[PDB]
């Protein structure tokens, strides 16, 4: 068939700059080339027929979508679709990220709830919210001993309004093992940290 | 005005059949075409085919021929997507998109239907509130449920600014996610912060309150 | 058998009024656009299987009657323009259509305007028209009647304005007027710009007599601020003709045409299936062309308008209200001095 | 740079691509305006077509709408009514029926092609070329027949008294009495204005009274030498063929050029409102609707792919060019063209009905 290949998979633009995303087709498809925007946890939205800051150019086999003044709400995935012949195919997608001012994370640790205990469970949750850039190292230390087993990490996509990232790491223990130790810490290394941001609690 | 509302998420064992509805509104049915697009979790957009609505003539793609049937009602303004002999590769989100003209661009999409073809058992979630011990931040732990998805809101949807629901992690046919809400110290604990958790597969709903 | 009635906001909504059993459908709507008109008639056709429509309107949009004529030829539904833009006469009814209006042709209106001038002995008058559709029929009927009659009129050469928005051009053409009585033919939107320009030139005072057809007056409830005091108009928007009475005449025309079609044919044409997705052998066209109801001739011409419409001469007083000052409707004569 | 959308209702998707290309070339030509192309193909039924004008075209705030035909002509009517509701100009590209010249029903309608009735302009010029002063006009009793009659008698009255008119009901195959009346009036030059089916019936009854041969001159338009009518047309008949009349793309790129030139000449003025955004809830007309229509009709675009483009007082195309076709031995032969204002001879010889042969005149 016909394969749609998009030239840069990822881009980091400063708010206000002009970014151009490319979309090259294997065969010529004249102007039957559509552009869709998919923000996180949303359905695709048609952008260009063939907004008011999105513009379209190109024809034949190479096209380009340009954003004259990039806005923070422009974060997401951008697909180009071939609509010239069956079967219709999409491109590999382009993830658009926006540069921002460095922001330190807000760290908060939560001990296992009484309800999860008094049932058979021990789960410690640590939230690291609203930071930039997204690169963060998170360590779990129990009584000053680093713990890597039984940890689960989840990350949020870049915020449309805040333009920051958020992370949650949860330490899962057995209720028997959670009673065998006293100090639980949640340390983080970030670009905005001269010292590692540490949040801890004692079960006392 | 113009809207496309699809049916809810489904859970089926391998080898069954499911029917996804796409209810159109605000425009003249039989003036457009209905496209069906498949999207695997974090695995791009793939076209399944389309169906003319004036003439109910479907057009299936090569990869989606045999087990996929396009249908419609035209009186209820509903387009259907039926999938027989369900395999593990069918677990994805299925969108319906309106075809401008017919065969034109897809100018209106539905919210999507999440289909999960797994042999595991349905499991209601266990909701645990996270309370600590200028700005206060509260948590909510939704653990051990199957399958996705799970919709979690705060204080009956009123609390919107400051919500952070994180993606679920799976561990032996059981998902677990957590959600954080940051409210000024002027509100909590003087006021109530309720965590709402709904799991359509179990048809259950719990509301655990965060208490010091 | 099944008839629908669509109106505008005012006192409304109390539903109903021979061999046929009449189930009247009464709905109100504030939107009268091409999509809203088509949707309501089609939704009404798809549920209720209606055999005729009585439509009344509260706007100045003459194009409402254009859409109802189109809908009537596409659904084979007889539609009766009762009030508002639905009843404004502009385009001839489509021959295959069954859309008729409670309106008067331009020739019938100019007949009233000339009788007014003959009574008040206004043998000297000027003609001011634009290039708006109908102005050539207007000039012809007035030139031929004046030349064929013996009243011995004096008529200035017709003053024609090609573009409104003319600025100086309107001012140059309006200066050619040298008569006390002026017959103005143009649209209601064109009259605002012309009469506002004529007022600056001192031509709208009670020194002059401006007579305009119903195209300029339009809906008697919407009076622009540019219309001068003492404006004479011949319109078929009778205030005394009630909406309740108008819809009764609409129902009376359809039910009479239904039973008459139930006497010549043994069936009533079933309503069309749907507007979307994919012809009648007999229609009520020949049965509602001539119909009498309560001693009132409600016959229609092949062009679409009424044969005996209720013309009324109205004046615009200083209180910015139209005052019914005359009536033509009785025994082919204008009775003024009300 | 504000966007100005131009609507279109075309025959095929291939023509929509040509429409988008013409608007793209119009944007290259360079107030800065960005013209955008919005179009659909024709819908199945007229109702859905009207709804598609509201939902797909007016909802995009179109300043004008170009209309051609569907594939396999009164189809522009649903577009004319719906867009004319708001006084949005509608530019017809294909239709030649004369009912669209009546502004009482199609007020906001224009045309890049002339109606069939304007063929009388060429009939008038050939009467001046050959100094013909007594013609017999045979027209059908319909909208198209009366319009051809009225346009011809207007040009003659600019000097009745030179032509006799005979009308016949359409669908009648028994023109024997009508044609015998033409014979009794000492008919020499006959001008026929009818449909293909009606002109066929006239020719068959004309051969009955030996009026298809010597002693007669037949002057007709395009429908009367098209399809079935051509099979029964008498040898030596002279008809017309509108140059580029059926080339949709040529009229797509010409109408775009005229609209683009008129959009910029419109925005040089003040107090300009945007077209309606959709149909629902909008009942008043487009405020600057009538003005834009006057700007279009006043436009003069001489560099047009179909010649000079000016518009009638009714919106019909002026300065259209025709081919003067003369049937010779069952084959249509071009014996000259009407280039919009005059007749050009072109080096062939006319074969009159019979044996007499002569050129496209200009001499004693
Ligand atoms: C229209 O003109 C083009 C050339 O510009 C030609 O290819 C096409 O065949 C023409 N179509 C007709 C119907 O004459
Ligand atoms: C038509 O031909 C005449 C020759 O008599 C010429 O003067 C005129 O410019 C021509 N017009 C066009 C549009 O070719």
């Amino acid at each position: 068939d016909i394969v749609m290949t998009q030239a840069p998979a990822t881009l980091s633009v400063t708010p206000g700059d002009r970014v151009s995303l490319s979309c090259r087709a294997s065969q010529s498809i004249a102007d039957y080339l559509y552009w869709y925007q998919q923000k996180s946890h949303e359905s695709p939205r048609l952008l260009l027929k063939y907004p008011s800051r999105f513009s379209g150019s190109g024809s034949g086999s190479d096209f380009t979508l340009t954003i004259n003044s990039v806005e923070p709400e422009d974060v997401g995935m951008y697909y180009c679709q071939n609509g010239h012949s069956f079967p219709r195919t999409f491109g590999g997608g382009t993830k658009l990220e926006i540069k921002r001012a460095d922001a330190a994370p807000t760290v908060s640790i939560f001990p296992p709830s009484s309800e999860q205990l008094a049932a058979g469970g021990a789960s410690v949750v640590c939230f690291l919210n609203n930071f930039y850039p997204k690169d963060i190292n998170v360590k779990w230390k129990i009584d000053g001993s680093e713990r890597q087993n039984g940890v689960l990490n989840s990350w949020t996509d870049q915020d449309s309004k805040d333009s920051t990232y958020s992370m949650s790491s949860t330490l899962t223990l057995t209720k028997d093992e959670y009673e065998r130790h006293n100090s639980y810490t949640c340390e983080a290394t970030h670009k905005t940290s001269t010292s590692p941001i540490v949040k801890s609690f004692n079960r006392n | 005005e113009v809207k496309l509302v699809e049916s809810g998420p489904e859970l089926k064992k391998p080898g069954e059949t499911v029917k996804i509805s796409c209810k159109a509104s605000g425009f003249t049915f039989t003036n457009y075409g209905m496209n069906w697009v498949k999207q695997a979790p974090g695995k791009g957009l793939k076209w399944m085919g389309w169906i003319n609505i004036y003439t109910g003539e479907p057009t299936y793609a090569d990869d989606f021929k045999g087990r996929f049937a396009f249908s419609l009602e035209t009186s209820a303004s509903t387009a259907y997507l039926q999938i027989n002999n369900l395999k593990n590769e069918d677990t994805a989100t299925y969108f319906c998109a309106r075809g401008y003209d017919y065969e034109g661009y897809f100018d209106y999409w539905g919210q999507g239907t999440t289909l999960t073809v797994s042999s595991a058992k349905t499991t209601p979630p266990s909701v645990y509130p996270l309370a600590p011990g200028s700005m206060v931040t509260l948590g909510c732990l939704v653990k051990g449920y199957f399958p996705e998805p799970v919709t979690v809101t705060w204080n009956s949807g009123s609390l919107s600014s400051g919500v952070h629901t994180f993606p679920a992690v799976l561990q032996s046919d059981l998902y677990t996610l957590s959600s954080s809400v940051t409210v000024p110290s002027s509100t909590w604990p003087s006021e109530t912060v309720t965590c709402n958790v709904a799991h359509p597969a179990s048809s259950t709903k719990v509301d655990k309150k965060i208490v010091p | 058998l099944n008839i629908a009635v669509l109106l505008g906001h005012s006192h409304d909504v109390t539903e109903r009024e021979l061999p046929l059993d009449v189930n009247v459908v009464a709905l109100l709507m504030n939107r009268t656009d091409p999509k809203s008109l088509i949707t309501h008639v089609c939704d009404l056709m798809s549920g209720a299987r209606i055999h005729g429509l009585v439509f009344g309107d509260d706007t100045d949009q003459e194009a409402v009657a254009q859409m109802l004529d189109f809908i009537s030829s596409q659904t084979f539904i007889p539609i009766l323009g009762i009030h508002g833009g639905a009843s404004m006469i502009m385009a001839d009814k489509d021959p295959t259509s069954t859309f008729f209006q409670f309106g008067a042709s331009i020739q019938q209106q100019a007949t009233v305007m000339l009788k007014i001038m003959q009574d008040y002995d206004w043998h000297v008058f000027s003609l001011v028209t634009t290039i708006f559709p109908g102005y050539r029929d207007f000039i012809s009927f007035i030139k031929t009647t004046v030349d064929n009659s013996f009243v011995g009129w004096d008529m200035q050469n017709v003053i024609t304005l090609d573009t409104s928005f003319e600025d100086a051009k309107t001012q140059v053409q309006l200066k050619k007027i040298h008569s006390s009585v002026i017959l103005l033919y143009c649209s209601k939107d064109e009259a605002v710009l012309i009469l506002s320009e004529a007022r600056s030139l001192g031509l709208t005072g009670y020194d002059f007599f401006w007579i305009v057809p119903s195209l300029v007056s339009g809906n008697t409830e919407l009076i622009p601020k540019e219309f001068p005091s003492g404006l004479i108009s011949v319109s078929y928007d009778d205030w005394d003709y009630s909406l309740e009475a108008r819809v009764r005449d609409g129902l009376g025309i359809l039910t009479t045409a239904a039973s008459s079609m139930l006497e010549k044919f043994s069936y009533i044409p079933e309503a069309k299936a749907s507007c979307y997705g994919q012809t009648p052998l007999h229609t009520l066209h020949q049965f509602m062309v001539n119909v009498t109801w309560d001693g009132k001739d409600l016959s229609f011409t092949e062009e679409g308008y009424q044969v005996h419409p209720r013309l009324v001469v109205i004046v615009l007083n200083k209180d910015r209200e139209w005052e019914k000052v005359g009536k033509w409707e009785n025994q082919t004569l204008s009775l003024r001095h009300a | 740079p504000k966007i100005v959308n131009i609507g279109a209702v075309l025959s095929t998707k291939k023509h929509e691509q040509i429409f988008r290309e013409a608007v793209n070339q119009a944007n290259k030509r360079h107030r800065k305006i960005q013209l955008q192309a919005t179009s659909v193909t024709h819908r199945p039924n007229a109702i859905q077509m009207a709804l598609s004008v509201c939902e797909d075209l007016i909802s995009s705030q179109v300043y004008a709408i170009l209309v051609s035909h569907p594939p396999a002509h009164l189809t522009p009517t649903p577009i004319s009514y719906t867009a004319g509701f708001y006084r949005i100009p509608v530019i017809g590209l294909t239709t030649r029926m004369s009912i669209y010249s009546d502004k009482s029903i199609h007020l906001s309608f224009l045309r890049t092609v002339p109606p069939y009735s304007h063929q009388a302009l060429v009939w008038f010029e050939m009467m001046r070329l050959f100094n013909w002063n007594h013609v017999i006009l045979i027209v059908s009793d319909d909208h198209e027949g009366r319009a051809a009659q009225k346009k011809l008698e207007t040009l003659l009255e600019g000097k009745p008294k030179a032509d006799k008119v005979l009308q016949f009901e359409p669908g009648t195959k028994n023109l024997t009495a009508l044609l015998l009346e033409a014979k009794e009036l000492e008919a020499r030059v006959i001008i026929l204005s009818a449909s293909e089916d009606d002109a066929t019936a006239v020719y068959k009854s004309a051969a009955m009274l030996d009026m298809t041969g010597a002693g007669y001159v037949w002057l007709v338009g395009e429908r009367e030498i098209s399809g079935s009518a051509l099979r029964y047309a008498p040898d030596g008949i002279i008809g017309l063929q509108l140059i580029n009349g059926k080339n949709e793309s040529a009229h797509i790129s010409d109408a775009v050029a005229v609209v683009a030139q008129a959009i910029h000449e419109l925005f040089e003025m003040e107090n300009i409102t945007d077209p309606p955004r959709g149909c629902v809830g909008n009942t008043n007309i487009w405020k600057t609707g009538p003005l834009f229509k006057r700007v279009l009709m006043s436009s003069k675009y001489p560099d047009g792919v179909t010649g000079r483009i000016e518009f009638n007082e009714d919106g019909d195309r002026k300065f259209a060019q025709y081919s003067i076709m003369n049937l010779q031995n069952r084959k249509l032969v071009q014996v000259g063209i009407f280039n919009g204002s005059y007749i050009i001879q072109n080096d062939r010889k006319i074969i009159w009905p019979g044996g007499e042969t002569e050129g496209t005149l200009v001499p004693r």
